């Protein structure tokens, strides 16, 4: 699966 | 055989004297044999390291370099997002964690976070979650 959260900057 | 939550509890347990292989080794063996293991496995691994108990959170890193290591493409991939990836920039980031942590902890998932980027290229994410560490400062 291709989904993820934002990078955390 | 026993759940990655009973591995990982004796793999990381602060009243170890000495690292424990066998729960190690045999926590990295359970998460490649089911399927759902992996993305299960990161979940478990992001609390430890995030624990304020220090020899918790230590062997936790280990656990985490060791099944790097030794399994995967599915667990790199798991490691390899951003899902995983904010949880380790929480613990070294004066933004969030990084305050409270010991220099010991951070400096291990800093390690850990290079070696990956030269390790395993095609994890692109870890990559780029290590040049935003070092753009910030926060890595050299």
């Amino acid at each position: 699966d291709d989904s993820d959260e934002d990078l955390l900057e | 055989p026993e759940t990655l939550e009973a591995r990982i509890n004796r793999a990381t347990n602060p009243l170890n004297k000495e690292l424990d292989w066998a729960s190690i080794n045999g926590f990295c063996e359970q998460l490649n044999e089911d399927f759902e293991g992996p993305p299960l496995a990161t979940r478990l691994l992001a609390h430890k390291i995030q624990s304020p108990q220090e020899w918790e959170a230590i062997q936790a890193l280990t656990v985490l370099e060791t099944c790097m290591k030794s399994c995967g493409k599915r667990f790199h991939d798991e490691v390899g997002k951003f899902r995983f990836l904010n949880e380790l920039i929480k613990v070294v980031s004066p933004k969030y964690l990084g305050s409270r942590t010991s220099e010991k902890v951070k400096n291990k998932i800093l390690e850990l976070l290079y070696s990956w980027t030269v390790g395993l290229p095609e994890e692109v994410k870890i990559a780029e979650a290590y040049q935003m560490l070092k753009k910030q400062g926060i890595v050299k």
